[PDB]
Protein backbone atom coordinates (compact mmCIF):
# COMPACT_ATOMS: atom_id res chain seq x y z
CA UNK A 1 0.00 0.00 0.00
CA UNK A 2 3.22 2.09 -0.10
CA UNK A 3 3.23 4.90 -2.82
CA UNK A 4 5.54 3.09 -5.60
CA UNK A 5 6.43 6.48 -6.93
CA UNK A 6 6.65 10.27 -4.87
CA UNK A 7 3.88 12.57 -6.13
CA UNK A 8 6.15 15.73 -7.27
CA UNK A 9 6.96 17.37 -10.03
CA UNK A 10 11.16 17.01 -11.90
CA UNK A 11 11.45 20.82 -11.07
CA UNK A 12 14.96 20.75 -13.30
CA UNK A 13 29.35 0.12 -13.31
CA UNK A 14 26.50 -1.58 -14.18
CA UNK A 15 23.69 0.14 -17.22
CA UNK A 16 20.43 -0.10 -17.65
CA UNK A 17 19.61 -1.75 -20.73
CA UNK A 18 16.40 -0.88 -22.58
CA UNK A 19 13.62 -3.27 -23.69
CA UNK A 20 14.58 -2.69 -26.85
CA UNK A 21 15.25 -4.96 -29.89
CA UNK A 22 19.13 -5.35 -30.84
CA UNK A 23 19.43 -8.23 -33.49
CA UNK A 24 16.95 -6.78 -35.94
CA UNK A 25 13.74 -8.95 -34.92
CA UNK A 26 11.45 -5.49 -35.33
CA UNK A 27 11.70 -6.91 -39.19
CA UNK A 28 10.36 -10.34 -38.76
CA UNK A 29 7.10 -10.92 -40.52
CA UNK A 30 6.30 -7.32 -41.16
CA UNK A 31 4.26 -7.24 -44.19
CA UNK A 32 5.42 -4.10 -46.39
CA UNK A 33 2.82 -1.11 -45.96
CA UNK A 34 1.87 1.28 -48.86
CA UNK A 35 4.22 2.88 -50.57
CA UNK A 36 2.63 6.76 -50.36
CA UNK A 37 3.97 6.13 -46.55
CA UNK A 38 7.53 5.48 -47.28
CA UNK A 39 8.34 8.98 -48.18
CA UNK B 1 5.06 -9.19 -23.38
CA UNK B 2 5.47 -12.18 -20.84
CA UNK B 3 2.57 -13.91 -19.25
CA UNK B 4 0.33 -11.66 -21.22
CA UNK B 5 -2.68 -12.67 -23.27
CA UNK B 6 -4.16 -11.35 -26.94
CA UNK B 7 -5.73 -8.19 -26.62
CA UNK B 8 -9.33 -7.43 -27.05
CA UNK B 9 -10.27 -4.96 -30.08
CA UNK B 10 -10.16 -1.92 -29.36
CA UNK B 11 -8.81 -2.60 -25.78
CA UNK B 12 -5.49 -0.34 -26.02
CA UNK B 13 -6.74 2.26 -28.71
CA UNK B 14 -3.92 4.41 -27.79
CA UNK B 15 -1.38 1.95 -28.87
CA UNK B 16 0.77 3.45 -31.12
CA UNK B 17 3.42 1.35 -33.01
CA UNK B 18 6.82 3.15 -33.71
CA UNK B 19 7.61 2.27 -37.06
CA UNK B 20 10.72 2.41 -39.29
CA UNK B 21 10.64 3.44 -43.10
CA UNK B 22 13.41 1.50 -44.13
CA UNK B 23 14.05 -1.36 -43.35
CA UNK B 24 10.37 -1.41 -42.55
CA UNK B 25 10.51 -2.71 -39.13
CA UNK B 26 8.65 -2.56 -35.77
CA UNK B 27 10.60 0.44 -33.80
CA UNK B 28 9.10 0.66 -30.88
CA UNK B 29 5.58 0.52 -28.36
CA UNK B 30 4.42 4.50 -28.03
CA UNK B 31 0.55 6.11 -26.71
CA UNK B 32 -1.31 8.79 -28.17
CA UNK B 33 -2.14 11.21 -25.93
CA UNK B 34 -3.98 13.88 -28.42
CA UNK B 35 -4.67 14.22 -32.16
CA UNK B 36 -0.92 14.70 -32.62
CA UNK B 37 1.27 14.52 -29.96
CA UNK B 38 2.51 10.68 -29.36
CA UNK B 39 4.71 9.58 -26.42
CA UNK B 40 7.51 7.10 -26.40
CA UNK B 41 10.90 6.46 -24.32
CA UNK B 42 13.94 8.55 -24.93
CA UNK B 43 16.04 5.34 -25.68
CA UNK B 44 13.74 4.20 -28.98
CA UNK B 45 15.10 7.92 -31.09
CA UNK B 46 18.11 7.64 -28.52
CA UNK B 47 20.50 5.35 -27.66
CA UNK B 48 24.16 5.93 -27.86
CA UNK B 49 25.81 2.70 -26.55
CA UNK B 50 23.87 0.87 -29.62
CA UNK B 51 24.61 3.58 -31.79
CA UNK B 52 20.88 4.02 -32.26
CA UNK B 53 20.02 7.81 -33.46
CA UNK B 54 16.84 8.39 -35.12
CA UNK B 55 15.09 11.26 -36.86
CA UNK B 56 11.84 12.48 -37.91
CA UNK B 57 11.88 11.54 -41.48
CA UNK B 58 13.53 8.10 -40.70
CA UNK B 59 10.16 6.59 -38.77
CA UNK B 60 6.00 6.61 -38.80
CA UNK B 61 3.37 6.16 -36.73
CA UNK B 62 0.98 3.33 -36.92
CA UNK B 63 -2.24 3.73 -34.78
CA UNK B 64 -4.84 1.84 -34.37
CA UNK B 65 -3.18 -1.56 -34.90
CA UNK B 66 -3.84 -5.46 -33.80
CA UNK B 67 -1.55 -7.68 -35.89
CA UNK B 68 1.81 -7.10 -35.27
CA UNK B 69 2.78 -7.50 -38.89
CA UNK B 70 -0.30 -7.72 -41.05
CA UNK B 71 -1.13 -3.82 -43.31
CA UNK B 72 -4.07 -3.49 -41.56
CA UNK B 73 -5.73 -1.24 -44.32
CA UNK B 74 -9.09 0.63 -43.35
CA UNK B 75 -8.63 0.22 -39.80
CA UNK B 76 -5.27 1.18 -38.58
CA UNK B 77 -3.63 5.10 -39.69
CA UNK B 78 0.02 5.64 -40.23
CA UNK B 79 0.55 9.40 -39.45
CA UNK B 80 4.43 11.08 -40.24
CA UNK B 81 6.92 13.05 -37.78
CA UNK B 82 7.24 16.88 -37.70
CA UNK B 83 9.64 16.98 -34.50
CA UNK B 84 11.00 14.66 -32.10
CA UNK B 85 11.17 16.28 -28.53
CA UNK B 86 13.22 14.29 -26.10
CA UNK B 87 13.54 14.86 -22.61
CA UNK B 88 16.75 17.17 -22.13
CA UNK B 89 18.20 15.14 -18.98
CA UNK B 90 17.51 12.16 -20.54
CA UNK B 91 20.46 10.08 -18.85
CA UNK B 92 21.27 6.70 -20.92
CA UNK B 93 24.49 6.53 -19.73
CA UNK B 94 23.84 4.67 -16.46
CA UNK B 95 20.22 4.22 -15.34
CA UNK B 96 17.78 5.14 -18.29
CA UNK B 97 17.08 8.56 -15.75
CA UNK B 98 13.92 10.18 -17.47
CA UNK B 99 13.40 8.00 -20.27
CA UNK B 100 10.72 10.19 -22.27
CA UNK B 101 10.36 11.64 -25.65
CA UNK B 102 7.30 13.24 -27.22
CA UNK B 103 6.69 13.00 -31.03
CA UNK B 104 4.33 15.62 -32.82
CA UNK B 105 2.59 14.35 -35.72
CA UNK B 106 2.58 16.11 -39.13
CA UNK B 107 -1.13 16.48 -39.65
CA UNK B 108 -3.87 15.59 -36.86
CA UNK B 109 -4.76 12.03 -36.81
CA UNK B 110 -8.69 11.20 -37.02
CA UNK B 111 -9.90 8.96 -33.75
CA UNK B 112 -12.40 5.93 -34.43
CA UNK B 113 -13.27 3.18 -32.46
CA UNK B 114 -9.43 1.68 -32.39
CA UNK B 115 -7.60 5.11 -32.45
CA UNK B 116 -8.20 7.06 -29.25
CA UNK B 117 -6.06 8.68 -27.03
CA UNK B 118 -5.21 8.20 -23.16
CA UNK B 119 -5.11 10.58 -20.21
CA UNK B 120 -2.19 11.87 -18.05
CA UNK B 121 -2.49 12.00 -14.63
CA UNK B 122 -3.30 15.12 -12.45
CA UNK B 123 -1.74 14.91 -9.20
CA UNK B 124 -4.89 13.54 -7.05
CA UNK B 125 -5.13 10.73 -9.81
CA UNK B 126 -1.72 10.00 -9.58
CA UNK B 127 -1.73 10.05 -5.92
CA UNK B 128 -4.55 7.77 -5.13
CA UNK B 129 -3.52 5.27 -7.86
CA UNK B 130 0.27 4.79 -8.24
CA UNK B 131 0.54 2.71 -4.59
CA UNK B 132 2.09 -0.72 -4.27
CA UNK B 133 -0.06 -3.97 -4.77
CA UNK B 134 -2.27 -1.32 -7.52
CA UNK B 135 -2.42 -3.36 -10.63
CA UNK B 136 -2.10 -1.48 -14.21
CA UNK B 137 -2.05 -2.66 -17.59
CA UNK B 138 1.27 -3.32 -20.20
CA UNK B 139 0.27 -3.49 -23.82
CA UNK B 140 2.89 -3.99 -26.72
CA UNK B 141 4.35 -6.38 -29.34
CA UNK B 142 7.31 -7.70 -28.17
CA UNK B 143 9.07 -10.79 -26.96
CA UNK B 144 6.62 -13.64 -25.36
CA UNK B 145 9.41 -15.03 -23.24
CA UNK B 146 13.18 -13.83 -22.68
CA UNK B 147 14.29 -17.69 -23.59
CA UNK B 148 9.40 -15.92 -30.11
CA UNK B 149 6.89 -12.88 -30.97
CA UNK B 150 3.30 -12.76 -30.71
CA UNK B 151 1.17 -12.37 -34.20
CA UNK B 152 -1.59 -9.68 -32.59
CA UNK B 153 -1.03 -7.23 -29.59
CA UNK B 154 -0.67 -8.56 -26.11
CA UNK B 155 -2.01 -7.38 -22.76
CA UNK B 156 -0.54 -8.31 -19.23
CA UNK B 157 -1.90 -6.65 -15.96
CA UNK B 158 0.84 -6.13 -13.63
CA UNK B 159 1.26 -4.63 -9.86
CA UNK B 160 3.44 -1.90 -8.49
CA UNK B 161 5.96 -2.82 -6.56
CA UNK B 162 7.49 -1.09 -3.31
CA UNK B 163 10.28 1.07 -3.82
CA UNK B 164 12.49 -0.81 -0.84
CA UNK B 165 11.59 -3.68 -3.01
CA UNK B 166 12.41 -2.23 -6.70
CA UNK B 167 15.32 -0.88 -4.89
CA UNK B 168 17.01 -4.20 -3.43
CA UNK B 169 16.03 -6.09 -6.94
CA UNK B 170 18.90 -4.43 -8.62
CA UNK B 171 21.95 -3.12 -8.35
CA UNK B 172 21.37 -0.49 -10.68
CA UNK B 173 20.97 3.21 -9.26
CA UNK B 174 17.33 3.50 -9.15
CA UNK B 175 15.40 7.35 -9.31
CA UNK B 176 12.84 9.24 -8.74
CA UNK B 177 11.46 9.12 -12.07
CA UNK B 178 10.71 5.58 -12.56
CA UNK B 179 9.03 2.97 -11.06
CA UNK B 180 9.28 -0.79 -11.12
CA UNK B 181 6.06 -3.46 -11.28
CA UNK B 182 5.55 -7.45 -11.51
CA UNK B 183 4.76 -10.19 -9.31
CA UNK B 184 6.89 -11.62 -6.17
CA UNK B 185 7.78 -14.92 -6.11
CA UNK B 186 5.27 -15.23 -3.61
CA UNK B 187 2.84 -14.48 -5.34
CA UNK B 188 2.79 -17.12 -8.03
CA UNK B 189 1.12 -15.39 -11.15
CA UNK B 190 3.61 -14.07 -13.58
CA UNK B 191 4.41 -11.57 -16.52
CA UNK B 192 6.43 -8.88 -17.54
CA UNK B 193 7.38 -6.44 -20.63
CA UNK B 194 10.12 -7.54 -22.73
CA UNK B 195 12.47 -6.36 -25.49
CA UNK B 196 10.07 -4.66 -28.31
CA UNK B 197 7.42 -3.69 -25.62
CA UNK B 198 9.81 -0.49 -24.79
CA UNK B 199 8.38 2.61 -25.31
CA UNK B 200 4.31 1.47 -24.63
CA UNK B 201 2.24 2.37 -22.15
CA UNK B 202 1.48 1.09 -18.70
CA UNK B 203 -2.42 2.45 -17.89
CA UNK B 204 -4.25 2.58 -14.88
CA UNK B 205 -8.33 2.69 -14.80
CA UNK B 206 -9.52 5.16 -12.31
CA UNK B 207 -12.21 4.18 -10.19
CA UNK B 208 -13.56 8.23 -9.50
CA UNK B 209 -14.12 9.02 -13.36
CA UNK B 210 -13.71 5.47 -15.48
CA UNK B 211 -10.88 6.73 -17.38
CA UNK B 212 -7.52 5.16 -18.37
CA UNK B 213 -4.21 7.59 -17.20
CA UNK B 214 -1.10 6.37 -18.60
CA UNK B 215 1.26 6.56 -15.54
CA UNK B 216 4.13 4.69 -17.18
CA UNK B 217 6.60 3.85 -19.72
CA UNK B 218 7.93 0.57 -20.65
CA UNK B 219 11.82 1.78 -20.06
CA UNK B 220 14.05 -1.53 -18.85
CA UNK B 221 14.53 -4.57 -17.09
CA UNK B 222 17.35 -7.28 -16.44
CA UNK B 223 16.05 -10.17 -18.36
CA UNK B 224 12.01 -10.63 -18.72
CA UNK B 225 9.56 -12.31 -16.23
CA UNK B 226 12.94 -13.48 -13.44
CA UNK B 227 12.08 -14.22 -10.09
CA UNK B 228 13.12 -11.46 -7.75
CA UNK B 229 13.52 -8.72 -10.93
CA UNK B 230 11.13 -5.71 -11.67
CA UNK B 231 10.53 -3.84 -15.09
CA UNK B 232 10.88 -0.83 -14.95
CA UNK B 233 9.04 2.13 -15.93
CA UNK B 234 9.67 5.53 -16.80
CA UNK B 235 7.18 8.04 -14.17
CA UNK B 236 4.95 9.82 -16.08
CA UNK B 237 3.99 11.90 -13.65
CA UNK B 238 6.98 12.82 -12.47
CA UNK B 239 7.67 14.44 -15.84
CA UNK B 240 4.10 15.33 -16.75
CA UNK B 241 5.14 19.37 -16.20
CA UNK B 242 7.76 18.98 -19.46
CA UNK B 243 5.47 16.85 -21.21
CA UNK B 244 3.20 20.24 -20.89
CA UNK B 245 5.74 22.48 -21.89
CA UNK B 246 6.44 20.91 -25.20
CA UNK B 247 2.59 20.87 -25.88
CA UNK B 248 2.02 24.56 -24.95
CA UNK B 249 5.48 25.85 -26.59
CA UNK B 250 5.38 24.12 -29.69
CA UNK B 251 1.80 22.79 -29.65
CA UNK C 1 -4.08 20.23 -22.00
CA UNK C 2 -3.94 19.11 -18.54
CA UNK C 3 -4.80 15.78 -17.98
CA UNK C 4 -5.26 15.48 -22.37
CA UNK C 5 -7.79 15.64 -24.56
CA UNK C 6 -11.51 16.12 -23.37
CA UNK C 7 -12.44 12.83 -24.64
CA UNK C 8 -9.41 10.94 -23.37
CA UNK C 9 -9.46 7.47 -20.97
CA UNK C 10 -12.77 6.23 -22.49
CA UNK C 11 -12.46 3.93 -25.10
CA UNK C 12 -15.09 3.77 -27.97
CA UNK C 13 -15.79 -0.31 -27.56
CA UNK C 14 -15.87 0.07 -23.98
CA UNK C 15 -16.52 2.84 -21.43
CA UNK C 16 -18.33 4.63 -24.20
CA UNK C 17 -20.91 1.34 -24.38
CA UNK C 18 -20.61 0.47 -21.08
CA UNK C 19 -18.57 -2.53 -21.61
CA UNK C 20 -16.20 -3.95 -20.10
CA UNK C 21 -13.06 -5.91 -21.60
CA UNK C 22 -12.20 -8.98 -19.90
CA UNK C 23 -9.25 -8.24 -17.37
CA UNK C 24 -10.51 -4.57 -15.92
CA UNK C 25 -11.94 -5.67 -12.92
CA UNK C 26 -8.66 -7.62 -12.31
CA UNK C 27 -7.48 -3.64 -12.06
CA UNK C 28 -10.21 -2.29 -10.22
CA UNK C 29 -10.42 -5.42 -7.29
CA UNK C 30 -5.89 -4.47 -6.55
CA UNK C 31 -7.37 -1.12 -5.65
CA UNK C 32 -6.82 -1.52 -1.81
CA UNK C 33 -4.07 -1.67 0.11
CA UNK C 34 -3.77 -5.33 1.75
C1 LIG D 1 21.67 12.54 -33.84
O1 LIG D 1 21.62 12.92 -35.23
C2 LIG D 1 21.53 14.32 -35.51
C3 LIG D 1 21.49 14.46 -37.01
O2 LIG D 1 20.20 14.82 -37.48
C4 LIG D 1 22.72 15.05 -34.88
O3 LIG D 1 22.62 16.45 -35.11
C5 LIG D 1 22.76 14.76 -33.39
O4 LIG D 1 23.87 15.41 -32.79
C6 LIG D 1 22.84 13.25 -33.15
N1 LIG D 1 22.87 12.98 -31.72
C7 LIG D 1 23.71 12.11 -31.15
C8 LIG D 1 24.64 11.38 -32.07
O5 LIG D 1 23.71 11.91 -29.94
NA1 LIG E 1 9.69 -11.04 -12.14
Amino acid sequence: GEPGAPIDYDEYAEVAQPKLYQRGEGGNGMEPIPEDYLQ
Amino acid sequence: IVEGSDAEIGMSPWQVMLFRKSPQELLCGASLISDRWVLTAAHCLLYPPWDKNFTENDLLVRIGKHSRTRYERNIEKISMLEKIYIHPRYNWRENLDRDIALMKLKKPVAFSDYIHPVCLPDRETAASLLQAGYKGRVTGWGNLKETGQPSVLQVVNLPIVERPVCKDSTRIRITDNMFCAGYKPDEGKRGDACEGDSGGPFVMKSPFNNRWYQMGIVSWGEGCDRDGKYGFYTHVFRLKKWIQKVIDQFG
